[PDB]
């Protein structure tokens, strides 16, 4: 699983995570995190682990392994967790959801005790985690972004659009970027760099990108800093270009005839190698593989039975 | 005032013109009012100094003169105000009544009562005895002395309206408010005999009526069996059964009592005895061979009382099932003016209803000839639901104080609550009273649709739809809302009208109705009712709400499945509205309602603050949440800022419309909805 | 059976007011005549004698007749209902109609085919016209709710005006003008 880059990770609600070839749509293995749904997925970059959050569970697993058994595992707080990260170093993972506390739990520990805690607002919607050894972005329920200093709880709050909740946020390579999308979907762009102290700045407001959304559900990097992408609530995904932000492409997954409408929402995104290829994910249990700046789909993955959701994915071994 | 507000600059010039209007036309009621509220105001504003300073006892003290200085006078002033009016006087006195309650140790508010609570008639005392009753003879000689004069004077006019409430309250388990009970019945025996004893009697028959020592012994034997096996907590399992063991070893009093020692009591006192040997000797087969038994006498209980239907008086209350001409007000009677109607006799026995609670339907027959339908019921906190009618009965006037709410007949559908001792009473029974979900349930029926097609479709979707997050939920639900037309009530709604016209006309009323109870639901603290308390008229179509539970803002704290809301306005409604849905009709109807609240914030504030104030009372509003006075102060603020346009924009002045429009969009929020319990079946 | 159809043809030869009221009298007690229950067959001698035990008779009679009719007796009865409604203008004979088109609109059996759409713009129109302008504000309401259209509306706002109800004039006024232009 983990041994074969171009693995994709892909879960829904029926307590199974699967892994499949995204160039062919061949399944390989299946992990099981039957305390709950999947709220998030995560393949590490430190080659390799698999990471599930669900409902009072950040269920870690081998990703090299046939058989992915639990790392840790939790196992949890006792409240609902939504988001997942692993840091480049080998260092802490994160855990999010209800209620206003990040908790941090490390790769290397085999129990339940946290190794540090992190302030914030609303209940966390996502996490993501720069290359950078003291940067880490949050985004909450209460439409506020927060950085934070993995070292010493310094921080820094940002809040683009305050009645409005984010939902999903990430970076860009090359280290301090931001990028993120809430309950309007209309995404927002800044450059962090950069700077620790009693304040983690520097916030500096790039751009507005007009993504098709009434609700956004996920937006992801290329690890080449080339391309971003967002998904609607409604039946689309999105793809843009880092250099200016401009719309390069769409994927339109609502057929023309009203019979096959509203076959489910558009969870996750993300690139995958070169800049050619994407990762989506439908909620009427397809995975599918398409392209950027093309919109043709390539390979499709009907291989859940409950609302795939979140998907994640290796890219190099 | 309009130009400069009210504080310590301000207070004495506008006294000054009062004083100087009322000097003017001392005939003139509306002066002397405000003149007298202007003083309370004043006490308001010192006090809001008091607690601004005091709170970071010598501030009081030297207010204490300060405060009298308009308390005395704001007392005076509302004593001769009353004096000047009726029927709303009632207002008036309640910010007597609060304020003195707050004040109660300062001797100049004593002589100020003391001289001018007789320039008051009784009459109107009347519809004040259960605050009295609350506070007779407590811990404040300067208060609870003057409670018991005051109970005792209308003792001398109408003994009949004290002896229902005294009744109650020597049932009280205070030492104290049992003999002031036993004082002023005695008071009142000088002149009206043995109808306290009367009273007693019919209280002491009804209560053990309400619940059969089966019944009793079923709760208790429920909770013994938990401790015991759940918990194994085998001394609170000895404490729950030690008084259930004493009203064992009591003997019976009636038939059922002798049937249920002949049935149940002689095995149950074996294990009786052989948990009394454990609680010496230490045998733990014993208190298993006795639970055991008790588990078994349970589920006898159990299987015996489905069939508790028809409920015979004779064995049960003997004295009852041979009532006379007891000269005693049928209860949720009376008008002291009025021919009060006096007991006649009852029906032979009582018909209970199926449920989880098994209420006691009785059926009485008065002076007049009528019958009166009631529900005697047990385990019950019915004060609560007391005060709660009072505050419908004031939106109610309210809503009749407005010519737009007399020509359009808005108001709030009224019933009896009778509390009687040991929390129980009587509640009353309403007719043609119908279930919402049970409409539903007949229309889907009759046509052969299966009733859980909604939940079913959502848990096709989601069978573990409850763990998800907001987007997944939010995602099946509105999948499974678009898989289903809800709109039963609209077709049960046209279907059983015999007519158009009646049709029409019932629309309207359910319209009018909707928006009236949505907008004071909000404004009082609406929460928990679940559709099984939506009941709806098979005349007039209107909407009545049975439960109040948790209702005065306290109910929000939920956090288990809430309750976001305080109010809602399903899609099934709307279906059975107008083709204008909101527009038209129902945003008038609220924007009217709201603006009589606007209008008259004072007094729902002040009624507001009799509730939230009476220790007995508020004691109840720490089960949710918060320095429990404290709160209620903050509550009471919460209050002002929803009758002031402050709920959703705190810093700022909401005006009607757009606080009917915040209002609107709160309650369109969706996404509430599907966190929200399922027993508010979100997909109607 | 049939015979009840001959009374009906009559409406092909009815022009006066008080020759409609003769048909519907006639159809009546031919209707009680050959009724499917004996309660009735033994009333027509009665409903002859005095004449309004068959008006209020009709509808019973009418929808056990009906029933028993096979499809084109049925189409035939509705074709000789529709002569009379789009005739000549009778509040009496209409209202009877019209009762008879409520009762198979609640009953289960479904409504008369009086004509396309079940006649719900006659209905409609003659409800506004008997001056049960509830009854003609239901049938505007059937047209609604298959679709807004501003003729439909217009006609809404004018009945209730009509009703003497200014405020859901109102309000289907901004419904209109916020759904279109
Ligand atoms: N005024 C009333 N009129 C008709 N039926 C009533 C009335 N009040 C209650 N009921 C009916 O009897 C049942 C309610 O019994 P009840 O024991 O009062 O509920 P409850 O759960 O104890 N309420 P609460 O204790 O406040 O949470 C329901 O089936 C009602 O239909
Ligand atoms: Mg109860
Ligand atoms: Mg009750």
């Amino acid at each position: 699983v983990g041994s074969d880059p171009v693995i994709l990770a892909t879960a829904g609600y029926d307590h199974t995570v699967r892994f499949w070839q995204a160039h062919s749509g061949i399944c390989t293995r299946t992990v099981q995190h039957q305390d709950s749904q999947v709220n998030a997925l995560e393949v590490t970059p430190d080659r390799s682990m698999i990471a599930a959050a669900g409902y009072q569970h950040i269920r870690m697993y081998d990703l090299n392994s046939n058989n992915p058994n639990p790392i840790i595992s939790y196992d949890g707080v006792n409240k609902n967790i939504a988001s997942v990260g692993f840091h480049e170093d080998g260092r802490w993972m994160y855990t999010g959801g209800e209620d206003c506390t990040a908790r941090i739990w490390d790769l290397r520990s085999r129990n339940l005790q946290c190794q540090r805690i992190f302030q914030v607002n609303a209940p966390i919607n996502c996490v993501c985690l720069h290359p950078n050894q003291a940067e880490l972005i949050v985004g909450d329920q209460s439409g506020a972004i927060h950085i934070w200093d993995l070292k010493t709880d310094h921080n820094e709050q940002l809040i683009p659009e305050p009645e409005v909740s984010i939902t999903s946020a990430h970076i860009d390579p090359d280290a301090s970027y931001m990028a993120a999308v809430n309950s309007t979907g209309n995404c927002y762009v800044w450059n962090l760099t950069g700077g620790i102290g009693d304040e983690v700045t520097q916030l500096i407001p790039k751009t507005k990108i007009p993504a098709h959304t009434r609700y956004a559900l996920q937006c992801r990097f290329s690890p080449d800093s080339t391309l971003l992408a967002t998904c609607s609530a409604d039946q689309t995904c999105k793809i843009w270009r880092t250099s200016n932000f401009s719309l390069m492409t769409e994927l339109s997954i609502k057929s023309g005839n009203p019979g096959e409408s509203s076959r489910g929402w558009m969870w996750g995104c993300a690139f995958s190698g070169d800049s050619q290829y994407i990762v989506t994910a439908s909620s009427d249990n397809l995975a599918r593989l398409w392209c950027v700046e093309t919109g043709e789909i390539k390979r499709e993955y009907g291989g859940h039975q409950k609302a795939v959701v979140c998907l994640a994915f290796n890219d190099s071994v | 005032l309009n130009l400069q507000g009210i504080n310590e600059s301000t207070i004495p010039k506008v006294l000054q013109y009062y004083s100087a209007a009322t000097e003017h036309d001392r005939s003139w009621y509306k002066a002397w009012h405000a003149w007298a509220v202007m003083n309370f105001e004043a006490v308001l504003h010192y006090k809001h100094q008091n607690q601004a300073r005091d709170e970071k006892k010598k501030v009081t003290e030297d207010l204490s003169k300060t405060l009298l200085m308009y308390t005395v006078p704001a007392v005076q002033g509302f004593f001769r105000s009353i004096s000047l009016s009726r029927g709303n006087n009632l207002q008036d006195t309640l910010r007597v009544l609060t304020l003195w309650f707050d004040y109660g140790h300062w001797p100049d508010v004593n002589e100020a009562l003391v001289e001018g609570v007789k320039a008051i008639q009784i009459d109107t005392w009347l519809q004040v005895i259960p605050q009295l009753i609350a506070r007779i003879d407590t811990p404040r000689p300067l208060v609870g002395r003057l409670i018991h004069q005051l109970l005792t004077d209308i003792g001398r006019y109408h003994p009949q309206a004290l002896i229902y409430p005294l009744t109650v309250a020597s049932k009280s388990t205070t030492t104290a408010r049992h003999n002031a009970a036993n004082k002023i019945l005695k008071n009142m025996c000088e002149h009206s005999n043995t109808l306290v004893q009367q009273a007693m009697m019919v209280s002491e028959e009804l209560i053990r009526v309400a619940i059969l020592w089966h019944e009793m012994w079923h709760e208790g034997l429920e909770e013994a069996s938990r401790l015991y096996f759940g918990e194994r907590n085998v001394k609170g399992m000895f404490e729950v059964l030690e008084p259930l063991h004493a009203m064992m070893e009591r003997g019976p009093q009636t038939l059922k009592e002798t049937s249920f020692n002949q049935a149940y009591g002689r095995d149950l006192m074996e294990a009786q005895e052989w948990c009394r040997k454990y609680m010496k000797s230490g045998n733990v087969k014993d208190l298993t061979q006795a639970w055991d038994l008790y588990y078994h006498v349970f589920r006898r209980i159990s299987k015996q009382l489905p069939q508790l239907t028809s409920l015979e008086l004779q064995y049960v209350s003997p004295k009852l099932l041979m009532c006379r001409d007891l000269e005693l007000a049928v209860p949720g009677t009376y008008d002291p003016n009025q021919p009060i109607i006096r007991i006649q006799s009852i029906a032979p026995s009582l018909q209970v209803i199926t449920s989880k609670q098994r209420p006691r339907k009785l059926t009485l027959m008065g002076s007049n000839g009528h019958e009166f339908v009631f529900l005697l019921k047990g385990h019950e906190d019915l004060r609560q639901d007391e005060r709660v009618m009072q505050l419908f009965g004031l939106v109610n006037t309210l809503l009749a104080n407005d010519p737009t709410s007399l020509r359009k007949n808005l108001s709030i559908q009224r019933y009896a609550v009778i509390p009687l001792s040991t929390n129980s009473g009587l509640i009353g029974w309403v007719p043609h009273c119908d279930t919402l979900h049970a409409l539903i349930r007949d229309y889907r029926e009759k046509k052969k649709i299966l009733l859980n097609i909604e939940h079913r479709i959502m848990l096709r979707m989601a069978p573990d739809y409850d763990h998800l997050t907001l987007m997944q939920k939010v995602e099946v639900f509105e999948h499974a809302v678009n898989n289903t037309a809800g709109d039963d009530l609209a077709k049960l709604l046209w279907l059983k009208s015999p007519s158009s016209e009646v049709w029409f006309d019932r629309r309207t009323n359910y319209t009018r109705s909707l928006a009236v109870m949505s907008m004071v639901g909000y404004i009082l603290g609406l929460g928990d009712r679940h559709p099984s308390n939506l009941m709806l008229d098979r005349l007039s179509g209107k909407i009545l709400h049975i439960d109040f539970g948790d209702c005065f803002e306290v109910a929000m704290t939920r956090e288990k499945f809430p309750e976001k809301i305080p109010f809602r306005l399903t899609r099934m409604l709307t279906n059975a509205m107008e083709v204008t849905g909101l527009d038209g009709n129902y945003r008038i109807t609220c924007h009217t309602v709201m603006e009589v609240l606007r209008e008259h914030k004072d007094s729902v504030m002040a009624v507001l603050e009799a509730f939230v104030y009476d220790p007995l009372l508020n004691w109840r509003l720490m089960d949710t949440n918060t320095a429990l006075n404290k709160k209620a102060i903050q509550i009471i603020n919460r209050v002002r800022d929803k009758l002031t346009g402050r709920d959703f924009s705190h810093d700022d002045t909401l005006d009607v419309p757009t606080q009917v429009e915040l209002l609107i969009k709160q309650a369109t929020s969706h996404e509430n909805l599907c966190q929200c319990y399922i027993g508010w079946c979100p997909f109607w | 059976s049939t015979i009840n159809l001959q009374k009906a043809w009559g409406a092909a030869r009815r022009v006066s007011k008080d020759d409609w009221l003769e048909w519907l009298r006639r159809l009546s007690l031919e209707l009680l005549k050959d009724s499917s229950s004996p309660s009735l067959r033994s009333c027509w001698a009665l409903a002859q004698a005095y004449n309004p035990m068959a008006r209020d008779l009709f509808n019973a009679a009418f929808v056990s007749c009906w029933s028993e009719l096979n499809e084109d007796q049925q189409d035939e009865l509705i074709r000789s209902i529709e002569l009379a409604l789009t005739s000549q203008d009778i509040a009496e004979v209409t209202q009877t109609l019209l009762n008879l088109a409520e009762f198979m609109e609640h009953s289960d059996k479904g409504p008369l085919p009086l004509r396309d759409d079940n006649g719900i713009v006659l209905l409609g129109e003659r409800a506004a016209k008997c001056r049960a302008y509830a009854k003609a504000l239901h049938y505007k309401e059937l047209e609604f709710q298959k679709g807004p259209t501003p003729a439909i509306l217009e006609s809404l706002i004018s009945i209730n005006n009509k009703l003497q109800q200014p405020e859901a004039a109102a309000g289907v006024l901004e419904y209109a003008m916020k759904h279109f232009g």
